[PDB]
C-alpha cells in the first residue's frame, strides 16, 4: 500500500496545480485546505433516504477484496455490480449483501467490545443493577442546573483530552511530551492496554 | 348532536391544550420570489422616503438615508432614528454595566486575531459573484479564494481573518477584476468550461454589495411570505465579527434572550417575571406587554449600527476599531438582487416566457397586472440598469440578529422617562419581546408602555400594535413558550423530528431515540406518548429500511433473506431492527446503543460476523459524521455492518490533496496536524519512512523498495 | 518586531464609502467618530420626546367582553357558493371493497386484482350511469382511463403500468400546456400579457364538514391501526406508560378517523415509492388499506384506483398529476353542493347483510408535490398529537389525588366519577362527552388539522391564537388591554376564503365564542 | 432562426392528435 | 381521407376517417 501511495503522490504531483500547492500551503494549513468541500448537502435526508433504499444499489462499497467473498448476485438476488464509481472510485452494492453478512461470512472477534466500548456496557450495567421502587405521583420541584450528562472516566478540558487520545491511540507524532501526560499517566497506561490486540 | 373541537377549551384552559391549536403536522406552505422581493424594497424605501436622497458617487446607485431624519408624525412605521438619542441609550447601557463594552470588544479582537479564514466555510449558502448565483459557501469562498490569485491579491494562504479581511478590502481599488467564470459551450451537448473573464471596478463594487434574494417556503405558520437575503463572501468576515461582538456584549446583558436557548431560555424567562413580581410595590400593579415586533428589519438603518459599533469600542485599537465599522459600512450601501423576474403569457396561441429581470422595464408597464404595474412604477427610481435595485436603507432579514438584539435591551434599559413612578424591563430576542412595566395602577402603567413605545421609535424599533397586547403579569408567552401561574408548557412543536434521520440504519435509530429521551426530558412529554413514539418511529425505521420482522409474512428483496436469518440463527432475540428482530427498546433504556444492549443475547456466530474488525460497508472516510448528526447533535453508535453510507449524488486538487495525506497521516483526520513546512516534504519523509519500516519487516519486497525509493528520489526529499 | 502592533488600514474606495455612509448632518467619518467618543448625551431622549408629536401612541384600550365579536361574519352569507370538497381523497365516503385473507402481505397491484375478481359485477361493468359531469372535465375521458386502469389491474402480467400511454396523455391533461419561447419574442408581441392572480373563492359554511367531522370521530367495529412491540417494561413507571398506552390506543383504534388516517398514510407512502421508482411512464396505484376485525380477520379492503401521471422532476415543490377514482355508497344528489369537483357515475350495487346499497365512482384530477408526498407518510404524528396533551391531562388528575387515575378518567372507579367534557351541543345546548370520545374529537380535529392544510390554515391559526389568549386572559380576570383589535380581526379574517376546515374553524369559533359570553355572567 | 419561427407564424401550428383522443372530445369541431 | 376536426381555444387538429364519419 506504501508503492501504492507514493504512486498516487506521484500521479498527484504530474498535475502543476498539485505541485504548487502542496509546495505552497505548509502543514499547519493543511485544515483550510480540507474544509474546501462541495457542501452540497442534501436538503431533505428523509426523501434521500428513502429513494436511496428502493434503489438496486444505493450502497457505497470500498473497493476491496472482501466483494470475492459474496457473489455479485445470490439465490437470484443481485447484491453487488462491478460499475465504476466516480463519487468514492468503489464499487457499488445492496443491503441484501449486508443482510447476507449478517447471516454468513466471515466471523470477527469478540474481544474488542469487551473493552473498547468500556462505557456503552459500564451504562448497560448500571441500568441491569439499578434498583426501583415506588412511584410519587404529586407536584415535583425543579431547579434549572448545569450538570453532567454522562459520567467521566477522568474529567479533563479539552486540549488535555486530545492530547491524551494522542498519547494514546497514536503513537507515531508525539512530539515533546507536555506537562499533562504525567498527570494522567495511569490513564494512558490503562487504555493502552485495553485497546492493545484491536482491529478497528 | 353537533361535534365541536373548541368546546376542549371549555373544560380546559387554552394553555394547557395550546399544542392542538397549532397545525404543525399538514404541509407547511411552499413557493416567483421576484414579486415578494421587489415588494419588500419597495416597503423599505416608502419608511424612509423623508430621509435625505442622495447619489452615491463611488457606485451611482441612490441612497436614502432615514437617520437623524424628521420624527415621525403617525403610527405608520419609521427609520428615522436619532443618533444622539441611540448614543444616549448605549452611554445609559455602559453606566449600568462595569466596562461591560470594553471586555467584550478585547475578547471579540483576541478571538479575530485566532480565527481562520476556513470559518467562513460554515453557515449556509452564499452569494457567489463569480457566476451571481447562490453557492455553497465552501465553494464560494473557494472560487473567491481562487479569482483573487489574479489579480494579486493574497492573505488566504496567510492563514488568519485579518489578511483575508485586508485584501478584501484592497479588492475594492483595483482598475480591474479578473476570475473565472462557468462557460457552457455549445458542441448537441452543453459542456461547462473555465473561461477566464474581466469585470471593471465599478461592477465589482455592485456585486460585492450585492445581497442575493431567496423566498422563505420553509415558513410554517404565516400565510405570507417574506423573503430572505444571502450575502457574499465579502461581507461574511465582517458581519461574522460585528455578531460574535454583540453576542459577547449581550451575554452578560440579563434582559437578552439570546444566544442561550433550551431550558436556560425557560430559567431566564421564568426568573425575569419573578423578579418583577418581587419589585412591585404595594397595591401596585405590574402589567406584561405580550410583543411581536414587525417590520424589524425594513426600519433599521445600518447607519445606526455603524454608530453602534463605533461607541462600543470607544476604547479599542484604532484598526480594530476601523476593521469592525466595515460591516456596517458594507450593508449601508448594500443592493439588493432581483429574483428571477415575473412570467408573461399569452393564452390565445398558448405561449409563455419568463422575462429576466434586467428587461423589467423593456416592457410597457401597460402589459404587467396592475398590482405588478403599480410595483414597478414605484421602483423605478431606484432601479440599477443591470436589474438590481438599491436598497440603501434598512436591513434583510437574518444578518444583524446579536446587534439588533443588543439595541433592543438598550432600549428596553432606559427604565425610565422623565422620572414618572413606574419602571419597566423585558426580554428582547431577534423581533420578539416581552416588556414588564410596574406601577401603582393601570393608568400609569399604560402611560409607561406609551413612553417605551415613543422611545422605541425614536431608534427605528416600530412594536407592532396588532400583533401585540397587554395583560396583568403572570401570563404572556415569549418566542412560542407560554408562561402562565409559573406553568411554563414547552408548545410541543418537536413533533416533526421523529422520521428517520436518513444518515444509515444504526446511525437513524440511535437519533430517534436520543431525540425521543430528549424530548421527554425537555417537553414534558408523558411516559405513554413517549412508548407511543418508540412504536411510530419503529414502524417508519422499519418500513423505511425494507426490514420487518422475519416471522411476518411480507414479502421483498432483503426480506427473504431475514427470513432466511431468521432461523439460520437460534438466538432470536439478540437480532436488530435493521434485522428483523424484536424490538427492545423502552423507556428505561431509551440512552444505551441497542448493538450494547442486545450483546449477550447475540449468538457468537452473529456478533462474530456483525462486528467484523473489517467491513466492506465500513469504510474509514465514512467516519465524518460518528460525532455530530446534521444543528450538530452528538448520538452514541457502534461499529458495525449498518455502519454504512449512501451514494453520492481546484476542487479534485484540493480534494485528493487532503484525502492523501489523512491516509497518510492517520492521525489527521481527528486533531489539527502542526508543522512549519510544506506538505510534499512532509508526506515525502512520511513515506521514506513507512517505506524502509515495511521492507525492514518483510512487508515489502526489494524490487519494490527501489521503484518507491527512485519516485521519492525524484520527488526531491531523498 | 513587537514595537508595531497590527496594520489593518482602510484603501480608498472604502474609506470613501466610509465617508458617504455617515448619518444625516455630517461629512466625514473622522467626524462622527469625533461627535462620538467627545459629545455626550444627558437627556437626549427626552428632548427628542418632548418635541415628538402627541399624535403618536399605542392607543391603549381595555378590552371587554362585548369588543370580542364573531369572526369572519361572511361565512353565514348565503349569496356565497357552499365550499366544495377539495381533500385528496374520500374520508367518510371511502367503500371498502374487502376481502377476507390470511393474513398474507401482497403487492397492492395483486391485492386489487383479487378484490375486483372477488366482485365481478363492478370489475366487468362496462355501461356507465354519468349521474354528473362537475364542468370541466370529459365523461369520455375519465370513463376510458377507469376501463383501462381496471383491465391493467386485471391483466395477468404483474406490470401495474398503463398499457395505453397515449390516452391517458389527453385525460389527465398533461399535453394542454403552454409552450415556452425565448424572452426577445415575448418582448417584441404585443399579446403576451400577464396572467392577473387567481384569489381563492369567497364561501360559506357548507354542511358536509360538520357531517364528516361527527362520523369519523365515532367508533367501527374494524380496526386497522396497528403498532411495533416493544421491550418488555420492567419499570414501574414503564408499566404505568404501558397501562396509558392501552388504555388509549383501545379507544383510538376503533375510531373512523384512524382508519382514513392509515388510507392516507399508504396511498402516499405508495405514490412516493412508485414515483421514485417510476419517473416517466404513467402508472396505476391502488388506494389499498388493512383492516382487523375484532375477530382476528384481516381483511385487505381496495378503496379505488388512481392514475399517476410522469413524475419527472428534479425539484421538490413541481407538481405531479394524478387522477383518483374512488368507490362510494353516497349518491351526490342528495347533496350537490359537496360535489362540484366530482365526476362520477353509477358502476353498480352491493349486499352487505342483505340491505341493496348502491355503488358510485367518483372521479377527479388532482395534482401533488414530493412534499405534500413526504407529510402524508408522517400524517401519523396526529396520533402523537392526541396523545401528549391527553397525558397532560391525566398527569394533572394524578397531581391532585396520589393515585393513578388513567383506569378512572376512562372508565371511573368506585371514588371518583368518569372523567366528561363538553364535546357538542345541540338545539343550543351543550352536551358532555366521554375521556375517550374527547380523545377521539383531539385526533380527529389534528387529521384535519392536517388533510385540510395550507397556507390559509396557517394563516388562520397562528393569527387567531392571539384572540384565543386574549379569552384565556379575560375568564382568569387579568384586564388585558388591546391597541389596535380591529387589526387583529382582520389579520384574522383574511384567512377564511375557501378552506373548508377554516371555515368550519372559524364556525365553531364564533360559537363558542357565544357560549363563553353567555356564561360569563357568573 | 428562433425569431423567424414566430415572427413568419410558423410556429402557431395546431397539434395532431390520435382519432381516438379527438372523437372522445367534445370541444373539436 | 375523410374530415378534419380542430378546437381553437386548444389549437389542436385531428383526422376524422372516412369509417368514422358518425361516431
Amino acid at each position: 500500500m506504501t508503492l501504492a501511495k507514493i504512486e498516487l503522490l506521484k500521479q498527484l504531483l504530474r498535475d502543476n496545480e498539485a505541485k504548487t500547492v502542496l509546495k505552497q500551503t505548509t502543514v499547519d494549513q493543511y485544515n483550510i485546505i480540507r474544509k474546501f468541500n462541495t457542501s452540497r448537502i442534501e436538503k431533505n435526508p428523509s426523501l434521500r433516504m428513502k429513494w436511496a433504499m428502493c434503489s438496486n444499489f444505493p450502497l457505497a462499497l470500498t473497493k476491496g477484496d472482501m466483494a470475492n467473498r459474496i457473489p455479485l448476485e445470490y439465490k437470484g438476488i443481485q447484491l453487488k455490480t462491478n460499475a465504476e464509481d466516480i463519487g468514492t472510485k468503489g464499487q457499488m452494492c445492496s443491503i441484501a449483501a449486508v443482510t447476507w453478512w449478517n447471516t454468513y461470512g466471515p466471523i470477527g472477534d469478540t474481544e474488542g467490545f469487551e473493552r473498547v466500548y468500556e462505557s456503552f456496557f459500564l451504562r448497560k450495567m448500571r441500568l441491569d443493577n439499578a434498583t426501583w421502587g415506588r412511584i410519587t405521583f404529586g407536584p415535583v420541584e425543579r431547579v434549572r442546573k448545569r450538570v453532567l450528562l454522562n459520567p467521566l472516566t477522568k474529567e479533563m478540558p479539552p486540549d488535555e483530552a486530545s492530547n491524551v487520545i494522542m498519547e494514546i491511540l497514536f503513537p507515531k507524532e508525539a512530539g515533546i511530551p507536555r506537562e499533562s501526560t504525567w498527570i494522567h499517566r495511569e490513564l494512558i497506561k490503562e487504555k493502552r492496554e485495553k485497546l492493545k490486540g484491536t482491529m478497528i | 348532536m353537533n361535534i365541536n373541537p373548541y368546546f376542549l377549551f371549555i373544560d380546559v384552559p387554552i394553555q394547557a391544550a395550546i399544542s392542538t391549536t397549532f397545525p404543525y403536522t399538514g404541509v407547511p406552505p411552499y413557493s416567483t420570489g421576484t414579486g415578494y422581493t421587489i415588494d419588500t424594497v419597495i416597503r423599505t424605501h416608502e419608511y424612509s422616503n423623508k430621509g435625505k436622497q442622495y447619489i452615491s458617487d463611488v457606485t451611482g446607485c441612490t441612497m436614502v438615508d432615514p437617520t437623524n431624519g424628521p420624527l415621525p408624525e403617525d403610527n405608520e412605521p419609521s427609520a428615522y432614528a436619532q443618533l444622539d438619542c441611540v448614543l444616549e441609550a448605549l452611554d445609559r447601557m455602559d453606566e449600568e454595566h462595569p466596562g461591560l463594552f470594553q471586555a467584550a470588544s478585547q475578547n471579540a479582537m483576541e478571538t479575530l486575531m485566532v480565527t481562520t479564514v476556513d470559518k467562513l466555510t460554515q453557515g449556509r449558502q452564499t452569494f457567489d459573484w463569480t457566476v451571481c448565483r447562490n453557492q455553497p459557501a465552501a465553494t464560494a469562498l473557494n472560487t473567491t479564494i481562487t479569482s483573487f490569485r489574479l489579480n494579486d491579491l493574497n492573505g488566504a494562504d496567510k492563514g488568519g481573518l485579518i489578511p483575508f479581511c485586508q485584501d478584501i478590502i484592497d479588492s475594492l481599488d483595483r482598475p480591474e477584476m479578473t476570475f473565472f467564470s462557468v462557460k457552457n459551450i455549445k458542441k448537441i451537448k452543453r459542456i461547462p468550461m473555465k473561461v477566464k473573464d474581466k469585470i471593471t471596478k465599478v461592477e465589482y463594487i455592485k456585486r460585492a454589495l450585492s445581497l442575493n434574494t431567496m423566498t422563505k417556503d420553509a415558513e410554517r405558520g404565516k400565510l405570507k411570505r417574506r423573503a430572505i437575503a444571502t450575502a457574499g463572501i465579502q461581507i461574511r468576515g465582517f458581519v461574522l465579527v460585528v455578531e460574535n461582538l454583540a453576542k459577547n456584549i449581550c451575554e452578560n446583558l440579563e434582559q437578552s434572550g439570546l444566544p442561550v436557548g433550551g431550558n436556560e431560555k425557560k430559567a431566564k424567562l421564568s426568573n425575569a417575571v419573578a423578579k418583577m413580581l418581587s419589585n412591585c410595590p404595594p397595591g401596585g400593579i405590574s402589567m406584561t406587554v405580550t410583543g411581536d415586533n414587525t417590520k424589524w428589519n425594513e426600519c433599521l438603518n445600518p447607519r445606526i449600527f455603524l454608530a453602534m459599533t463605533e461607541r462600543i469600542t470607544r476604547d479599542s485599537p484604532i484598526w480594530f476599531r476601523d476593521f469592525c465599522s466595515i460591516a456596517p459600512v458594507l450593508f449601508s450601501n448594500k443592493i439588493a438582487r432581483l429574483g428571477k423576474g415575473f412570467m408573461i403569457t399569452s393564452k390565445t396561441k398558448r405561449l409563455k416566457a419568463q422575462i429576466p429581470c434586467p428587461d423589467l422595464f423593456s416592457i410597457p408597464l401597460e402589459r404587467y397586472n396592475e398590482e405588478t404595474r403599480a410595483k414597478l412604477k414605484k421602483l423605478k427610481p431606484f432601479f440599477n440598469e443591470e436589474g438590481t435595485a438599491s436598497l440603501s436603507p434598512g436591513m434583510m432579514m437574518g444578518m444583524f440578529n446579536m446587534l439588533s438584539t443588543v439595541l433592543g435591551v438598550a432600549a428596553l434599559g432606559i427604565k425610565n422617562i422623565g422620572n414618572k413612578e413606574y419602571l419597566w424591563d423585558g426580554l428582547q430576542s431577534s423581533d420578539d419581546f416581552a416588556l414588564f412595566v410596574n406601577a401603582k395602577d393601570e393608568e400609569t402603567c399604560m402611560e409607561g408602555i406609551n413612553d417605551f413605545y415613543r422611545t422605541c421609535k425614536l431608534l427605528g424599533i416600530n412594536m407592532s400594535k396588532k400583533k401585540s397586547y397587554c395583560n396583568e403579569t403572570g401570563m404572556f408567552e415569549f418566542t412560542s413558550m407560554f408562561y402562565r401561574d409559573g406553568f411554563v408548557s414547552n408548545f410541543a412543536m418537536e413533533l416533526p423530528s421523529f422520521g428517520v434521520a436518513g444518515v444509515n440504519e444504526s446511525a437513524d435509530m440511535a437519533i430517534g431515540m436520543t431525540i425521543i429521551k430528549n424530548n421527554m426530558i425537555n417537553n414534558g412529554m408523558g411516559p405513554a406518548t413517549a412508548q407511543t413514539a418508540i412504536q411510530l418511529f419503529i414502524a417508519d425505521y422499519r418500513y423505511t429500511y425494507k426490514c420487518h420482522r422475519g416471522d411476518s409474512k411480507v414479502e421483498g428483496k432483503r426480506m427473504k433473506i431475514i427470513k432466511e436469518l431468521w432461523e439460520n440463527t437460534k438466538g432470536r432475540d439478540g437480532l436488530l431492527v435493521a434485522d428483523g428482530g424484536p424490538n427492545i427498546y423502552n423507556l428505561r433504556n431509551l440512552h444505551i446503543p441497542e448493538i450494547v444492549l442486545k450483546y449477550n443475547l447475540m449468538d457468537p456466530e452473529y456478533k462474530g460476523r456483525l462486528l467484523h474488525p473489517q467491513n466492506p460497508f465500513v469504510g474509514h472516510l465514512s467516519i465524518e459524521g460518528i460525532k455530530e448528526a446534521d444543528k450538530k447533535m452528538d448520538y452514541d453508535a457502534v461499529s458495525g455492518t449498518h455502519s454504512w453510507r449512501t451514494k453520492r449524488n481546484e476542487e479534485q486538487c484540493y480534494a485528493k490533496c487532503c484525502n492523501l495525506f489523512e491516509a497518510c497521516f492517520n492521525s489527521a483526520s481527528y486533531r489539527k496536524p502542526v508543522g512549519q513546512h510544506s506538505m510534499l516534504e512532509a508526506m515525502a519523509h512520511r513515506l521514506r519512512m513507512d517505506a524502509r519500516l515495511d521492507y525492514e519487516s518483510g512487508r515489502m519486497s526489494k524490487d519494490d523498495f527501489e521503484k518507491a525509493m527512485a519516485h521519492l528520489g525524484e520527488i526531491g526529499y531523498i | 518586531d513587537v514595537e508595531k502592533g497590527i496594520d489593518f488600514k482602510l484603501g480608498q474606495t472604502i474609506s470613501r464609502l466610509r465617508d458617504i455612509s455617515v448619518p444625516a448632518g455630517f461629512s466625514n467619518f473622522e467626524g462622527m467618530r469625533s461627535y462620538i467618543d467627545n459629545i455626550d448625551p444627558k437627556g437626549a431622549i427626552e428632548r427628542n420626546l418632548a418635541r415628538m408629536s402627541p399624535l403618536v401612541s399605542v392607543t391603549p384600550k381595555k378590552l371587554t367582553w362585548e369588543d370580542l365579536r364573531p369572526i369572519g361574519p361572511h361565512i353565514y352569507n348565503h349569496e356565497l357558493p357552499e365550499v366544495p370538497y377539495n381533500a385528496f381523497l374520500l374520508m367518510s365516503d371511502e367503500l371498502g371493497l374487502a376481502n377476507m385473507t390470511e393474513g398474507k402481505s401482497k403487492k397492492p397491484k395483486t391485492l386489487a386484482k383479487e378484490c375486483l375478481e372477488k366482485y365481478s359485477t363492478l370489475r366487468d361493468q362496462t355501461d356507465p350511469i354519468l349521474i354528473m359531469k362537475s364542468e370541466k372535465a370529459n365523461e369520455n375521458f375519465l370513463w376510458k382511463l377507469w376501463r383501462d386502469c381496471v383491465n391493467t389491474i386485471s391483466n395477468e402480467e404483474m406490470s401495474n403500468e398503463l398499457q395505453k400511454t397515449n390516452y391517458a396523455k389527453w385525460a389527465t391533461g398533461d399535453g394542454l400546456t403552454y409552450q415556452k419561447i425565448m424572452k426577445e419574442v415575448a418582448i417584441d408581441d404585443e399579446t403576451m400579457c400577464q396572467e392577473e392572480p387567481k384569489i381563492p373563492n369567497k364561501c360559506r359554511v357548507a354542511a358536509w364538514v360538520q357531517t364528516e367531522m361527527n362520523l369519523l370521530s365515532t367508533l367501527t367495529s374494524k380496526r386497522a391501526l396497528d403498532l411495533p412491540e416493544i421491550g418488555p417494561d420492567v419499570a414501574p413507571v414503564e408499566h404505568v406508560g404501558s397501562e396509558r398506552r392501552k388504555y388509549f390506543v383501545n379507544e383510538i383504534n376503533y375510531c373512523k378517523a384512524s382508519t382514513v388516517m392509515m388510507k392516507y398514510v399508504l396511498f402516499h407512502t405508495s405514490l412516493l415509492n412508485e414515483s421514485n421508482a417510476s419517473m416517466g411512464k404513467y402508472k396505476v396505484i391502488p388506494i389499498t388499506n388493512r383492516v382487523v376485525n375484532e375477530k382476528g380477520e384481516s381483511f385487505d379492503m381496495l378503496y379505488g384506483l388512481a392514475v399517476k401521471g410522469q413524475s419527472h422532476l428534479r425539484g421538490d415543490t413541481d407538481v405531479v398529476t394524478v387522477v383518483t377514482f374512488e368507490f362510494s355508497s353516497t349518491d351526490p344528489r342528495v347533496d350537490s353542493g359537496k360535489w362540484p369537483k366530482y365526476t362520477v357515475f353509477r358502476i353498480g350495487s352491493l349486499f352487505v347483510s342483505g340491505r341493496e346499497k348502491s355503488v358510485y365512482l367518483y372521479c377527479r384530477v388532482n395534482g401533488t408535490n414530493k412534499i405534500q408526498m413526504k407529510w402524508g407518510m408522517e400524517a401519523r404524528r396526529c396520533l402523537l398529537q392526541s396523545m401528549q396533551q391527553m397525558e397532560a391531562i391525566v398527569e394533572q388528575e394524578s397531581s391532585i389525588q396520589g393515585y393513578d387515575m388513567t383506569k378512572a378518567c376512562f372508565k371511573g372507579d368506585r371514588v371518583n366519577s368518569p372523567k366528561t367534557f363538553s364535546i357538542g351541543t345541540q338545539e343550543g345546548k351543550l352536551v358532555k362527552g366521554s375521556f375517550g370520545k374527547a380523545l377521539r374529537v383531539i385526533f380527529t380535529k389534528c387529521l384535519m388539522h392536517y388533510v385540510f392544510g395550507n397556507a390559509q390554515l396557517e394563516g388562520f391559526s397562528a393569527e387567531s391564537r392571539r384572540l384565543l389568549l386574549l379569552i384565556q386572559a379575560l375568564k382568569d380576570r387579568k384586564g388585558p388591554w388591546v391597541f389596535d383589535l380591529e387589526g387583529m380581526y382582520s389579520g384574522i379574517e383574511e384567512c377564511i376564503s375557501n378552506n373548508p376546515w377554516v371555515i368550519q374553524s372559524a364556525y365553531w369559533f364564533n360559537e363558542w365564542l357565544g357560549f363563553e359570553k353567555e356564561g360569563s355572567k357568573v
